[PDB]
RNA sequence: AUCGGCUCA
DNA sequence: ACGACTGAGCCGATG
């Protein structure tokens, strides 16, 4: 998992699957361009990476 | 009915398919290419059977 | 058109604007139907296009003229 | 979770389980085609699970849970007539296989 | 991961409140609504509980003066954070958390929502259109519930079904004897009964051993969602909640569960439950004044339980009808004492002796005249004519109407259900092969070294052997396995089987072990598609084999061992055969055929039996068949005749070569039996058979169901359904079909994880078991989807006033002003089968609501705003005044067009409730069994509904221009 | 995937 | 003082 701050990090970079986080409250798809945070992310497709 | 249900219908063999492909084959030209191409006529185009 | 395209390439003129005169009307014959002129001898859409200027018809002066007819059609 | 070697996915079987004899891997001399299956091994995919009501319910299943996908060794989608032998090199710390 | 802070509600309990979470151990969670003020106790797994918290763009409604939204869904840890814009002055940066929302829900409302942002897409919206209309549209349905089960469509199941579903109370005697599948036959309003409404809650009582079976269908036969309750699970419920253990719903014990400790009765019994369902394979008798130890329990139980099933207690085998106890169970009210009722039963011999029919009578004398009669001496009037009647061309005349005289009549039908094999007419007939094959030289060796070493006391062991050689061989000889290729029931297998392989098959052996060995054998040794069907294996393998054994032709054949029961897992389609051990005793001999001798199984039935001269096996060939013809007859009789002729057979098979003074058994149990069969041809008491089965009342039930499996627009719409929402349709070569939860697009509430096996036809399903597709299954989660979101097909856009389409430009810019009728009340009194919330068409341009060609027509032939946000929503600005002056006029046809169909639902109301009430309040006069409380729930119903009727109104939730 | 090795047009 | 063929095969070995 791309740590916290580091060269990768999805707070950054958008996350490691489709419209998912980090950590794990946001899934599938519904949260379009939710703005989370304790994992950090915003919800986007991840190929913002 | 489906695209999946011919992806079975392909792989089984099935008579049927050739049938297709020589209809297909009628009236669908072909790209032949040898390297190197040094100039334009390296590729030209031969109405396969 | 299977062999040689020599008769319907300089009815329009050149080589390059029997694609685009033919595109336009393997186009219009694939997508809402259209009608079939020359007998269609088995064939596909895509010798059609280029049949039609085999036999005195298809040109870019038949495509820009009668598309105003699809718009004097549809009031 | 570490990954296995017997006959157990949750998506091809028994289909391809007869070209397999049991308990591993491919029986010496088996007539496989390009597609079909030999070695049996087997991926967890994580998800790693506890939660209360839904252990009863896998339990009485057979087992299926953390693990796994269709990670087998396949015969490459080229001609690959049949097999001559099998070698094994099973690690030193035993569990070691039956067909073995 | 339950953190405390949260805001669920409930499933089935939206009535209470936002619910704020309170506690959390280890397995639970109480919940708080300061509204109504008062909690709730869940679980954290299994958990009728929803999550509420909106998306970006939306609202919240706060609790003091202002409110608004929305930026950025704020998690933390669990707790979301709704910093949600202020509509009192502006502010850009307002913080409002969830554990601070409201605890109504005061909505959007699609009319005040055009004035925000982009919209959603005018692929999709007809696509909720669809959703409301089926909702509407089945509901009202034809067939309450009876829809989609794991069966096939056969009278005599249904009628059970169809009759008790319709009763409030439910109080039911299931009687129906071995074979039939009674259990699953008779659930079949279990499940009827949830989906109209009025049950929640139902314990189920069940001798621990048999669990397994019942709770996987339940699941696989209605998708009963079970957890089950042990000492294992007890001791968890126990520090959950405390209490009642109001955890789950569904559930199931033994009364092993409930009797054990003598507090538990007492928690049982104070849970509100709604039917109590109870079966046993052995017995329940109490003589008169000394009643029964484990019996005393459910005494207390019922009589605090309002609707009772159960599976019978147990007659079936013997006695014939002693049955005060199983009735003294549903109504102390009509039975006073038992010292009379066996009256009732004393004088009812004559009558169905008498019945005969047509057939077995003909015309009787001043016997028939007299009696039939008692019930009808008194009422007189019309029969006087109509009794005498027998004959002169009209040969189902008379007969359909006399015996709802009776029938109707009897004092115990009403309750009772029992089918057997005569009045029920679908069985297959049954052709036995006999084959006679040619000893070995291993075999002879062997077995006269047997007599030497044979000779201890007892009495099974000498019985065994010899009997038995392929197994009695591998444990005394030398070596274990070597038989392959010795005997000829191997040679057989392939002489057989080397050009039979086209058609599948059905093959028995003795256990296990023995059929291990053949599927080393012939799989390979041979060459067959072979597989194998044990006791031994996990689940999935007898999915695996039953799946492989059933695919289009594949997996030609299995080999069946041990014994299976009487499984509900029909073989719809193995309709040939090989017998393989003639075992000893009827009855696991009538479980090898338990399978193909069913309705389901269609085709004729070819059994197949091979045996070696000189061999046990031999003479039971005979026996069976020619003794008392169980391969050719149904026979539980056959039973009673082994446990007679028991050490009078014995000493035959013992030393099988010998004594020709043997073959008077065959004819002797050839006359024991064949006297008995016409014996209870005189014990069928036929009317309440005839009560129990039908005939052309049932025949109709699943004649017009079958039209309803024929569904093309259910293959379609189901997969364009979730496809959408985020569930792809994967792998359709067979009839289904790999539905995985997609990225694109998913709420975490599914209970598909990844696979979900599936089909869309009844027929064709029921060859395996891998869960199915039909307007009732997985569509609970997925009907709300589509409806109680809002936020999905709510308001899209397309074709309107753009001057590229023709023939009038100008503007003429049309809406969708859909409304339903929220009927405005819970289920219990069934509003929802009769007025369910329903959609109304309405594109109006300032006059009244146009309709003239179908929408469906014209989705194809409109075109939404393709453009992110430059382009979008440009409509957006200044069409405000536009639409909306077409609103205080686009309010004025709503009332009209709604009233008109709830002024037609009123008068199927009270044109069918109150018609329904005379099937009631008339058939008190035959007083069969009934008491005062079912009339009095639908003249509480009535009175509920034309007061359900006067309150419904309205809400939007549409919008295409 | 960068590098190294080696064949045939 | 600069500039370094056009195709794909097979194996091998470490960021
Ligand atoms: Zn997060």
């Amino acid at each position: 998992k791309p740590e916290r701050d580091g060269l990768f990090c999805a707070r950054i970079f958008g996350p490691v699957k489709d419209y998912e986080c980090l950590c794990g409250k946001y899934k599938r798809l519904k949260h379009r361009g939710v703005i989370c945070e304790k994992c950090g992310v915003e919800v986007t497709q991840t190929k913002v990476r | 009915t489906t695209i999946k249900a011919a992806k079975k219908m392909v792989e089984r063999e099935e008579a049927v398919v050739w049938d297709i492909l020589d209809e297909v084959i009628r009236e669908h030209p072909v790209l032949l290419n040898r390297a190197p191409t040094l100039h334009r006529l390296g590729i030209q185009a031969f109405e396969p059977v | 058109a299977r062999v040689t395209v020599q008769d319907a390439v300089e009815k329009i003129g050149n080589r390059f604007d029997l694609v685009l005169v033919a595109a336009r009307r393997a186009r219009q014959m694939q997508v809402g139907g259209k009608d079939p002129l020359v007998p269609e001898e088995n064939d596909k859409t895509t010798v059609i296009a280029l049949r039609e200027i085999e036999e005195g018809l298809i040109n870019n002066q038949i495509l820009d003229v009668r598309e105003r007819q699809e718009q004097q059609e549809q009031e | 979770g570490p990954e296995e070697i017997t006959a157990d996915i949750p998506n091809v079987g028994e289909a391809a389980l007869s070209k397999l004899d049991e308990s591993g891997i491919v029986y010496i001399g088996a007539e496989v085609t390009g597609g079909d299956i030999l070695v049996g091994k087997v991926t967890p995919k994580g998800e790693t699970q506890l939660t209360p009501e839904e252990k009863l319910l896998r339990a009485i299943f057979g087992e299926k849970a953390s693990d796994v996908k269709d990670s087998s060794l396949r015969v490459p989608n080229g001609v690959s007539g049949t097999v001559i032998d099998v070698q094994v090199f099973t690690r030193d710390g035993v569990e070691k296989d039956k067909r073995a | 991961p339950f953190t405390l802070g949260q805001r669920w509600i409930s499933d089935t309990e939206s009535e209470l409140g936002l619910g704020t979470v309170v506690a959390v151990d280890a397995r639970t969670v109480t919940l708080l609504f300061p509204s109504t003020g008062e909690n709730r106790l869940y679980a954290r797994s299994d958990s009728p509980v929803t999550r509420v918290m909106f998306n970006p763009g939306d609202t919240i409604t706060s609790h003091d003066g202002w409110q608004m939204q929305v930026e950025e869904v704020k998690e933390e840890n669990g707790l979301l954070t709704y910093i949600g814009t202020r509509l009192d002055t502006e502010e850009s940066g307002v913080a409002l958390r969830e554990v601070f929302l409201d605890s109504k829900l005061v909505f959007s409302k699609p009319q005040d929502r055009l004035f925000a942002g982009q919209i959603d897409r005018m692929d999709r919206f007809a696509l909720r259109y669809r959703a409301r209309k089926y909702s509407s549209e089945q509901f009202r349905m034809p067939y309450s519930g009876l829809r989609g089960q794991r069966t096939s469509l056969i009278p005599h199941q249904l009628n059970i079904a169809h009759d008790v579903g319709r009763r409030h109370a439910p109080r039911v005697l299931l009687a129906d004897e071995v074979g039939l599948g009674k259990t699953i036959e008779a659930g079949m309003i279990l499940h009827q009964q949830l989906l109209s409404g009025a049950a929640e809650r139902v314990l189920i009582i069940v001798p621990e051993t048999l669990q397994h079976q019942w709770l996987v269908e339940m699941l696989r036969r209605f998708n009963l969602r079970f957890a089950l309750f042990d000492d294992e699970r007890y001791a968890e419920a126990q520090h959950d909640a405390y209490n009642p253990f109001d955890t789950e719903q569904l559930v199931i014990c033994s009364l092993d569960f409930a009797r054990r400790s003598k507090q538990r009765l007492e928690h049982l019994c104070e849970a509100e439950w709604d039917l109590l369902v109870v079966d046993e394979a052995h017995h329940l008798v109490w003589s008169e004044d000394a009643p029964s130890r484990e019996y005393q329990a459910i005494e207390q139980l019922a009589e605090h339980v309002p609707g009772v099933l159960l599976l019978t207690a147990t007659p079936e085998q013997l006695g014939m009808e002693s049955h005060f106890a199983r009735l003294r169970l549903l109504d102390p009210n009509r039975f006073h004492d038992f010292a009379q009722f066996v009256e009732e039963q004393k004088n009812y011999c004559p009558v169905a002796d008498a019945v005969a029919m047509l057939l077995a009578g003909n015309k009787l004398s001043n016997d028939e005249l007299n009696m039939l009669g008692e019930m009808i001496g008194e009422q007189d009037i019309e029969p006087l004519l109509q009794a005498a009647n027998s004959d002169s061309e009209d040969a189902q005349s008379a007969r359909q109407e006399l015996v709802s005289m009776l029938m109707d009549r009897h004092g115990t039908s009403r309750v009772l259900f029992r089918n057997t094999r005569n009045g029920v007419k679908g069985f297959p007939k049954r052709e036995l092969h006999t084959i006679k094959l040619p000893l070995p030289t291993q075999y002879q060796t062997a077995i006269k070294v047997s007599g030497i070493m044979g000779a201890r006391k007892s009495a099974e062991d000498r019985a065994r052997d010899m009997l038995y050689p392929e197994r009695i061989y591998q444990e005394f000889e030398g070596d274990n396995a070597t038989w392959w290729n010795f005997d000829p029931r191997v040679e057989w297998l392939m002489g057989y089987l080397t050009s039979h392989r086209s058609q599948k098959v059905l093959v028995i052996c003795a256990k296990a072990a023995t059929a291990l060995q053949l599927e080393q054998v012939l799989r390979e040794r041979e060459g067959i598609r072979a597989a194998v069907f044990h006791e031994g294996m996990s689940i999935i393998e007898r999915d695996r084999a039953a799946a492989w054994f059933a695919e289009e032709d594949t997996g030609a054949q299995v080999l069946l061992c041990s014994e299976i029961g009487s499984e509900g897992r029909n073989f719809q389609f193995a309709s040939h055969m090989v017998m393989f051990d003639l075992p000893f005793n009827p009855d696991l001999l009538e479980q090898r055929i338990g399978r193909l001798d069913r309705i389901g199984q269609a085709h004729d039935i070819q059994i197949h039996v091979p045996y070696l001269e000189k061999t046990a096996q031999s003479v039971l060939v005979r026996w069976y068949h020619e003794g008392l013809d169980a391969f050719e007859h149904t026979c539980p009789t056959g039973r009673t005749i082994y446990d007679s002729v028991y050490n009078d057979l014995i000493n035959y098979l013992a030393s099988p070569d010998q004594t020709e003074g043997f073959d008077d058994l065959i004819k002797n149990c050839r006359e024991q039996h064949e006297a008995l069969k016409a014996q209870l041809e005189q014990g069928r008491d036929r009317l309440l058979e005839i009560h129990s089965n039908g005939g052309e009342k049932a025949q109709a039930l699943a004649e017009s169901i079958e039209e309803q499996d024929d569904d093309t627009n259910l293959i379609a719409f189901a997969m364009n359904l979730f496809d959408i929402i985020g569930i792809n349709q994967d792998d359709r070569g067979d009839n289904m079909i790999v539905l995985t939860p997609s990225d694109h697009m998913l709420v975490p509430d599914f209970p598909g994880l990844s696979e979900d096996g599936i089909t869309i036809t009844f027929d064709r399903e029921v060859a395996l078991a891998r869960e199915d597709a039909q307007f009732i299954t997985w569509e609970h989660p997925l009907i709300r989807n589509g409806l109680d979101l809002i936020l999905s097909g709510d308001t899209g856009s397309s074709t309107i006033s753009l001057l590229k389409n023709k023939a009038l430009p100008v503007g003429t810019l049309l809406v969708e002003l859909i409304y339903v009728v929220e009927a405005q009340a819970p289920k219990q009194l069934q509003l929802n089968r009769f007025l369910p919330p329903t959609p109304v068409r309405m594109l109006l341009d300032k006059n009244g609501n146009n309709l003239a060609a179908q929408v469906e027509f014209e989705t194809f032939n409109r075109q939404l705003n393709a453009v992110n946000r430059h382009t979008g929503s440009k409509l957006v600005n200044a069409v405000q005044q536009d639409v909306h002056a077409i609103l205080q006029l686009g309010e004025a046809q709503i009332e009209k067009s709604a009233r008109a169909l709830i002024d037609a639902a009123r008068n199927e109301a009270d044109e069918k409730l109150s018609a329904e009430l005379s099937r009631l309040e008339a058939l008190r006069a035959v007083n069969p069994n009934i008491r005062d409380d079912e009339l009095t729930a639908i003249e509480s119903n009535r009175q509920q509904v034309m007061e359900s009727l006067d309150q419904a109104g309205w809400r939007l939730d549409a919008l295409r221009l």
